[PDB]
RNA sequence: GUAACGGGGCUAAACCAUGCACCGAAGCUGCGGCAGCGACGCUUAUGCGUUGUUGGGUAGGGGAGCGUUCUGUAAGCCUGCGAAGGUGUGCUGUGAGGCAUGCUGGAGGUAUCAGAAGUGCGAAUGCUGACAUAAGUAACGAUAAAGCGGGUGAAAAGCCC
RNA sequence: CCCGGCGAGGGGAGUGAAAAAGAACCUGAAACCGUGUACGUACAAGCAGUGGGAGCACGCUUAGGCGUGUGACUGCGUACC
């Protein structure tokens, strides 16, 4: 239920070798405003594929 | 002055060639370990492989006195409960007969990862053809 | 010319922040701000806001341009921590830590 | 789980007898060095010329020393041309230790010969403070339930309508 | 003066012998946590060191076959009270 003895400073860092992040690889340019975005989702100003979609 | 220790960039290797027909097997492995390793050297060195390759051929007649040819059995475990398997001599020499030689030659050599290297350049062979022509490997009388 | 900037005494965890600093060590300013903007951690807007803060240095106090600029060094270090305590069954209490973090950044023309 | 030669393997690499070689210890010898106790020379406020022998060690007995704080020697000596302390390097003694010096530091320190002790810590489920481990794990307190629009605002699942 | 939420917290300017003396402030040790550089490490079993020892890197060097750091392989070796 309870350790024995004290781990150390070595096996602490290779448990935590799989838990580093991951960056998004590219951002998708719009058609017509030019902005980034990602990929399947809106802008921020309320573009999607140059339709002029949610303004608001 | 210091004692003269060899070099593992620069030390020679060679190439024999060796038939096992007729031959002990108890005393042609001896021989064998003596050369992949390099007592038979004066640069001999320890934490150092100065050994040479050797080949082996006609594997599967090599000879043993006594009724060991159906006497002396070879044990061995899987890692479950069930386990120990075991195989005479005879039964070895039909399904693989060149584990007899290795198993022998394996038990002389020192253990660690300088001696797993050792083992590396034994090729042994059951018949009387080889394909390492290109090596121009001599003939050794033992 | 190096430019500096900091965020000492965040409310947050080293261990967490670090996770965030590694994926802009050695990129660009503008490479750089956009992996921070989609990314999900609250972490993220914290260095964010100190980046920002050193591209602003560089130009006023430094003259520089933006275009030129990375990121050559960042790091993260611990902070004082403080002591709270939580009430445990049968009378029993725990001590709480609540860490903190002292955030560093380093932009350079080279 | 081979498991009644340590193993590989051996028809001797087994057993009896005889004989000549070699390996083999911190044992013996050789080279260099330190110390203790003895006798001589009676050297001579004793160190040598030398000469023999000894030197594993708990409880415990005997002998000789290092360093720390304080008092006298000191209205002395060193010191802002950089003290104590902290951090490195080099040299040195049989050991506890000592000397010199670079960086930091920014005002006290102390020879020699004597004297006095709150005089040396790894342990006592020791005392106080600080920081690790488990771990970014368990959990976030009744299973009466939430959804949308608008507003404020740097930011609204939780605030206002 | 500038970034930031008329924020917190920082970068310049200036004061001062000194701000790495900035009010969380003289000196600023150790445990503990990090960034950077050199070497080693993904067919190898055990108090993690010791004796031997290649290779790489670096400073020397009148090459002087030395020093410093790392330590493939190998003999011996089951902590303290």
């Amino acid at each position: 239920a309870v350790q024995q003895n004290k781990p150390t400073r070595s096996k602490r860092g290779m448990r935590r070798s799989h838990d580093a992040l991951t960056a998004v690889t590219s951002l998708s340019v719009d058609k017509t405003s030019g902005e980034k975005h990602l990929r399947h989702h809106i802008t921020a100003d309320g573009y999607y594929r140059g339709r002029k979609v949610i303004a608001k | 002055m210091k004692t003269f220790t060899a070099k593992p960039e620069t030390v020679k290797r060679d190439w024999y060639v060796v038939d096992a027909t007729g031959k002990t097997l108890g005393r042609l492995a001896t021989e064998l370990a003596r050369r992949l390793r390099g007592k038979h050297k004066a640069e001999y060195t320890p934490h150092v492989d100065t050994g040479d390759y050797i080949i082996v051929l006609n594997a599967d007649k090599v000879a043993v006195t006594g009724n060991k040819r159906t006497d002396k059995v070879y044990y061995h475990h899987t890692g479950h409960i069930g386990g120990i398997k075991q195989a005479t001599f005879e039964e070895m020499i039909a399904r693989r007969p060149e584990r007899v030689i290795e198993i022998a030659v394996k038990g002389m050599l020192p253990k660690g990862p300088l001696g797993r290297a050792m083992f590396r350049k034994l090729k042994v062979y059951a018949g009387n053809e080889h394909n390492h022509a290109a090596q121009q490997p001599q003939v050794l009388d033992i | 010319m190096e430019t500096i900037a900091k965020h000492r005494h965040a409310r947050s965890s080293a261990q967490k922040v670090r996770l965030v600093a590694d994926l802009i060590r050695g990129k660009k300013v503008s490479q750089a701000l956009d992996i921070l903007t989609y990314t999900n951690k609250k972490a993220a807007v914290l260095v964010k806001k100190v980046l920002e803060s050193a591209i602003a240095n560089a130009e006023h106090n430094d003259g520089a341009d933006i275009d030129d600029l990375k990121v050559t060094k960042i790091f993260v270090d611990e902070g004082p921590s403080m002591k709270r305590i939580m009430p445990r069954a049968k009378g029993r209490a725990d001590r709480i830590l609540k860490r903190t973090s002292h955030i560093t950044v380093v932009v350079s023309d080279r």
